[PDB]
């Protein structure tokens, strides 16, 4: 329809961007999401605290 | 001032593709529609849709 562009800024909460290693081909670029940090907590740092 | 919006030319292939995205782009307007009878049928059909 036209809803998708430069313009225009798509805010997701972490519900849909589970599983960041899966990206459906629908999924425009300039998606911003929030989600809980998997890349810099590692597990160990998880385990410790 | 007649503010036109655009022209769309459904050349063929109505349900298909290639002609959704274009009726999808008219807001609240009037339409003028020129084709056949039985061409109008699907042309309403679509649009109602």
């Amino acid at each position: 329809l036209g809803l998708t562009g430069y313009d225009f800024f798509w805010i997701v909460p972490s519900l849909v961007s589970g599983n960041t290693e899966l990206i459906p081909k629908e999924f425009p670029s300039g998606l911003i999401s929030v989600s809980y940090d998997d890349w810099d907590y590692s597990l160990e740092a998880r385990v410790r605290d | 001032g007649w503010d036109m919006q655009n022209v769309i030319t459904l050349d063929t292939s109505f349900e298909d593709a290639k002609t959704q995205v274009q009726l999808k782009k008219i807001h609240s307007s009037v339409i003028l529609l020129y084709c056949s009878k039985d061409e109008a049928v699907l042309i309403l059909s679509e649009a109602r849709s």
